RNA sequence: UGCGAAAGCAGUUGAAGACAAGUGGCUUGUCGUUCGUUAAUGGCCU
């Protein structure tokens, strides 16, 4: 037959909207990309995405949180020398410091005041101010070591809400508030006026509401601060004397968030209205004058943007925004106007949420604390699972013979046998404490009994005992990024799996002796890995797009041909293959898939020659077949040796910016 | 100026901007009259966008 | 006669079809179950045969897909038809006292 | 009948989405 | 369409009288200018009715070429007894 | 067993039952405590994307 | 029936005239719209039947008029860019043939007004 | 475009050169070039 396909658009699962963007290091401009740049974007389901912008974006890791938690700001802090360390507030009183390595919160520090709404980062990255809802600002010893966070000061209190905070240096912190005020405090420590606050300024109030200032920051190569409130206003204010240079009326309704550059030359500036202002100050009369002027206007997001970030080196300089919906929008930082941008995909599945079983014909795929079953036919409904006594879900897989579910999050997970009785299924608990008390990566079923758990603290078992495994070596940027050292992927089939840690460790394991036997080989992040029993092969993928294979018990002739006969379609490929997997007809025929493409190439064939990071930065260390028309694409598989599945995905109030109507 | 296109004059009457037609495309170039204060030319290029190039001719 | 002035001012002005771009089907009935009403008087019916031909002009699909204005306009077909009866019937008159002249 | 032609001929003057599951096939 | 049958019948009946008359335009000016606007336009209502009646049998048949599908179409779905089984604190408990 | 099963989901889930004078409240487990961060207090919540969809702003 | 020998007549090469007559011979108005829905294109068939309705606009057979109310109704998408070489003064000379009909309607229904206006008093005055 | 009535009635739509893109040519498209033919989210004051 010729392959027919099932262009599925069941799963609705949807990601939810970005409400924060932070990048890991500062920008420096004169100097090369850091190896050790994430960026990080907090949404509003309570899950942490970490990406690395080096070659158009990769995730690296993802940090989920459970039912109603959600996620307003989130902080970097890197002391020169030691590791990385992340801080957020969700809706509550406390905020929530993250190690990177498991993907779990090692702290959870109430602040002794109120409901937080901001969260800012000292510079130089020893205190944190949060500002609370019963309007009060609290300074967070965080110089202690990581991990161990202390109360240091509350700021002198006042009535409304503290929304948006920002430092100065060292010195002072500058917030604005729900009373339309932008209040300035002085932390300098051993001072007279230490705690209390030094100026209050008040921005142009809306006439039939009230209004907020919901932005705030400091812009350090001149003396201001930049303000965006909810008329839309963007206001400049000298630091000394507290007092407006000049205000533009730039949106039509609230700015939620505003930025700079490294030299301030430009403020980038954003809110529900959709559209991304530029105000700038380059030319040297402006510099001398000290006159920002409204440069320039984009319209690019679709429903609001919530969040904006820039970042600026000697090989990248591109603003990164992301609003309601639920994409993200790179931009030129210096280029901003002139130049292009790229809309990322809303989903890039380097986490599946989406596995199918050939046999009963029948899809699995589990959203935030429910799993759902349905059969192909049409297709069918067939089961569902909404645990709730689960708070916060992560992956899952199914027996071979669709007996035995296994869900498993970083907490618990737990097995349920199926037993299809027809138009239905029926779903029992069988209980296990080892399993019930295990954390849980992944979970890939060596046997119809047999299964391998990935432990979120680096444990490999084997239950249903004990992989040995190596140690590896931990350089500068393994104990900066503190995840780099950890098992991304493990793939299995009848008794012989693989292990992938980003380093670029790619580790072969017999399930019988129980041995690594490694086959490191590597440069940079590890896509996808795929084991082909032809050819007796590991198949990797990594950050670059290009495909490595290499045997088993270095790299293979056509491997070696491969890599620099790869087609155009690869070496424009702009979105990483997130799944391989080899075809059901023809044993060594091996089919993949990113997020936007679907390939397949041939096992023997050779075919003839004739805003990234790009930088010289390092990385983390110191017949052929092609098609795109099933591009918002979330998942692919297999069933039988004709047929295909291809699940994908589909389509909220905006502010109505019209287009010209001609 | 061996090729004019469009032309302007300051409000004092102290300098001058036109346009050029020298080769991909036109230019732009602006001299002070009553003295050699400024004289400089560019090609308009560098002024219009990246968007306008794939657009229509009004861009 | 104000309904009739902002149709003859959208009319006469720019575009009936800038008026009638993003709409749908619960947007359009309010026009359409006007156009049953203005299409009995002599004043409105020029300008209500004009929205109506530009309306299924430039929404035929939605004529298919939703069944509840397919009925609005089965209803104004019944009304142009007793309209052009009594058109009809009046240019009747108009030659039998042309006759008797 | 007069009538009625006329009335036909003057309107001959005058007369002068995407589903949830497909299935479809592509190149081996 | 009611007071049009009187209007007949009195130039049928009175046939003579307002034929005598001198000036019959001028002097049942109001029923000349109601019948000529009456008749004024109905070159667009038939303009309307013929693009109208066209797009209503062209949706009409196209509808017909289909129109027993619609009746058993619907097989819509609820939350069904998978939800039953779904509820693990009430698998816990029942 | 239509109309009443949120009501026994909900009495069998719900703790801190009262005693006369008193009240016996369950302590939650460092289970939770230590896998998530607390939930959001849905009143500020509530209270910032009301804001940012209030009507005053006309939203389509 | 004989709709599909008309049909098979009309598609195979030739005899278009005969084709329109033998569509004439059964000539339902359901077969009328099914013989329009099956074939996937036409040859010229609109040339044909615009100078049989430009030679004779004003037949008593509401056959070919019929006939071009429904291809017009059913698949003028197509017609419009089937060919615009031949077919522009086509239906040039098809709307100038079918535009007096227009301007002569009122006094048609004038007439129309006058014999029913002498019929009624003749009724009327029919002596006791 | 011409004749017309507000209907309609006759006519169409070439060539050169330069440049741009794609793959010195070839294809396509433009022209603040010539000859011939009757022919950019960008809306309105107090």
């Amino acid at each position: 037959e010729r392959m027919i396909v099932h262009r599925c658009r069941f799963v609705d699962f949807t990601p939810a909207t970005i409400t924060s963007l932070a990048f890991s290091h500062k920008s420096n401009i004169n100097k090369l990309t850091p190896s050790d740049l994430r960026l990080a974007i907090g949404r509003s389901n309570g899950n942490i995405e970490i990406w690395n912008p080096r070659n158009n974006w990769f995730q690296e890791m993802v940090i989920e949180g459970g039912k109603d938690r959600s996620i307003e700001g989130l902080c970097w802090s890197n002391v020169n020398g030691e590791s990385l360390r992340l801080f957020s507030i969700g809706g509550s009183t406390v905020v929530t410091e993250w190690d990177l390595a498991t993907g779990l919160p090692l702290r959870n520090y109430d602040c002794n005041s109120g409901v937080i709404w901001s969260i800012s980062i000292n510079d130089s990255q020893d205190k944190l101010s949060v500002g609370c809802d019963n309007g009060t600002v609290v300074l967070i010893d965080i110089s202690g070591g990581p991990g161990v966070l202390e109360h240091d000061t509350i700021l002198m209190r006042q009535e409304a809400r503290v929304l948006t905070l920002a430092w100065k240096k060292d010195d002072f912190v500058i917030g604005g508030c729900s009373d339309g005020r932008i209040r300035i405090w002085s932390a300098q420590k051993n001072d007279e006026n230490m705690g209390r606050l030094l100026h209050t300024m008040k921005v142009d109030k809306a006439k039939k509401e009230s209004t907020l200032v919901w932005s705030v920051i400091y812009l350090p190569r001149t003396d201001q601060i930049a303000s965006g409130d909810s008329t839309g206003s963007i206001k400049f204010w000298d630091f000394q004397f507290a007092t407006l240079n000049q205000s533009f009326k730039a949106h039509d309704a609230d700015v939620l968030c505003l930025t700079t550059d490294t030299d301030n030359n430009y403020v980038f500036s954003a809110g529900v209205d959709r559209k991304i202002f530029q105000f700038s100050q380059n030319t040297n009369k402006s510099q001398k004058n000290n006159r920002w002027v409204n440069s320039s206007n984009r319209l690019l997001h679709g429903n609001d943007i919530r969040a904006i970030c820039a970042y600026q080196s000697k090989g990248a300089d591109f603003l990164v925004s992301g609003g309601v919906e639920k994409t993200l929008v790179i931009n030129s930082l210096t280029s901003f106007s002139n130049g292009n941008y790229r809309k990322m995909p809303t989903v890039e599945p380097y986490s599946k949420n989406v596995l199918v079983n050939k046999e009963q014909r029948l899809v699995v795929s589990w959203s935030e604390s429910t799993v759902k079953i349905w059969t192909m036919g049409n297709y069918k409904l067939v089961c569902k699972l909404t645990l709730k006594d689960d708070q916060n879900i992560s992956t899952c897989s199914l027996s071979p013979d669709g007996q035995v579910l296994v869900v498993g999050r970083p907490s618990t997970t737990k097995v349920f046998h199926l037993q299809p009785v027809g138009n239905k299924l029926k779903v029992t608990k069988l209980d296990n404490d080892l399993l019930l008390r295990t954390s849980t990566k992944l979970v890939k079923f060596i046997d119809n009994s047999k299964i391998v758990i990935c432990s979120c603290e680096d444990d490999v078992f084997i239950v249903d005992q004990e992989v040995e495994l190596l140690e590896v070596t931990s350089t500068k940027s393994s104990i900066k990024v503190p995840y780099i050292n950890r098992i991304n992927h493990l793939e299995v089939d009848q008794n012989i799996a693989v292990i992938s840690r980003g380093c670029g460790v790619v580790d072969i394991l017999d399930l019988k002796a129980r041995i690594s036997k490694p086959l490191a080989r590597l440069n940079n992040f590890i896509t996808a890995v795929h084991i082909n029993t032809s050819r007796k092969s590991v198949v990797v993928i990594t950050a670059d797009n290009k495909i490595y294979e290499f045997n088993m018990n270095v790299l293979t002739q056509w491997s070696k041909n491969n890599t620099d006969n790869l087609p155009k379609e690869w070496k424009t490929l702009k979105e990483n293959c997130v799944g391989i997997f080899s075809d059901i007809e023809n044993s060594s025929r091996l089919w993949f898939w990113g997020a936007t493409w679907i390939s397949r190439i041939d096992f023997d064939v050779d075919f003839p020659i004739n805003l990234t990071i790009t930088d010289e930065s390092n990385f983390m260390n110191d017949h052929f077949f092609f098609t795109d028309k099933y591009k918002p694409l979330l998942f692919v598989d297999l069933i039988s040796s004709n047929e295909l599945a291809i699940i994908e995905r589909n389509p909220q109030k905006a502010f109505i910016q019209p287009k010209l109507v001609f | 100026w061996h090729n004019v296109i469009l032309s302007n004059i300051s409000s004092n009457g102290k300098l001058l901007a036109h346009m050029c037609k020298d080769v991909e495309h036109k230019s732009i170039s602006v001299v002070s009259l009553f003295d050699d204060s400024v004289n400089l030319s560019f090609p308009l290029g560098s002024i219009l966008s990246s968007q306008t190039q794939s657009l229509s001719y009004n861009t | 006669e104000l309904t009739l002035t902002v149709l003859q001012e959208l009319r006469k002005r720019g575009k009936v079809r800038v008026a009638l771009y993003g709409r749908d089907e619960s947007t359009l009935e309010p026009l359409l179950n006007w156009c049953l009403k203005g299409i009995e008087d002599v004043r409105s019916a020029s300008i209500v045969a004009d929205w109506v031909a530009v309306v299924l002009e430039l929404y035929g699909n939605t004529l298919e897909s939703s069944p509840v204005l397919q009925e609005l306009m089965i209803d104004l077909k019944t009304k142009v038809r007793h309209e052009i009866h009594k058109s009809k019937e009046a240019q009747r008159i108009e030659g039998m006292l042309q006759l008797l002249t | 009948k007069q009538v009625e032609i006329a009335e036909r001929n003057t309107e001959l003057w005058n007369l002068i989405a995407l589903p949830t599951y497909t299935m479809e096939y592509l190149d081996i | 369409g009611p007071l049009n049958v009187w209007v007949k019948w009195c130039l049928i009946i009175h046939g003579g009288y307002l034929v005598s008359i001198p000036n019959l335009m001028s002097t049942l000016s109001s029923l000349h200018s109601t019948l000529k606007r009456r008749s004024d336009l109905l070159p667009r209502l038939l303009a309307l009715d013929a693009r109208l009646d066209c797009t209503i049998n062209k949706f009409k048949t196209l509808n017909y070429e289909a129109g027993d599908i619609h009746s058993s179409e619907p097989v819509v779905e609820e939350d069904e007894d998978d939800v039953e089984y779904n509820e693990e604190l009430d698998d816990a408990g029942l | 067993i239509k109309t009443k099963k949120r009501k026994t989901l909900k009495n069998l889930r719900k703790d801190s039952v009262k005693r006369g004078k008193f009240r016996v409240q369950l302590l939650s487990t460092t289970q939770d405590s230590k896998t998530l961060p607390p939930k959001k207090e849905s009143s500020i919540i509530r209270s910032k994307d009301r804001w940012l969809n209030r009507k005053a702003l006309n939203k389509g | 029936n004989i709709l599909s020998s008309h049909l098979e007549a009309n598609s195979t090469e030739i005899l278009d005239d005969l084709m329109s007559g033998s569509w004439t011979e059964p000539e339902i108005k359901k077969f009328i719209l099914t013989k329009i829905n099956t074939v996937d294109h036409l040859s010229k068939i609109f040339l044909t039947i615009s100078k049989s309705i430009t030679q004779n606009p004003w037949n008593e057979e509401n056959l070919l008029p019929l006939w071009l109310k429904w291809l017009l109704t059913l698949k003028s998408g197509e017609l419009n860019s089937i060919k615009d070489k031949h077919t522009k003064k086509n239906c040039k000379h098809l709307k100038s043939a079918l535009r007096s009909s227009e301007e002569i309607l009122p006094v048609l229904l004038g007439i129309q007004g006058r014999l029913e206006m002498l019929r009624r008093q003749a009724k009327l005055r029919e002596d006791l």
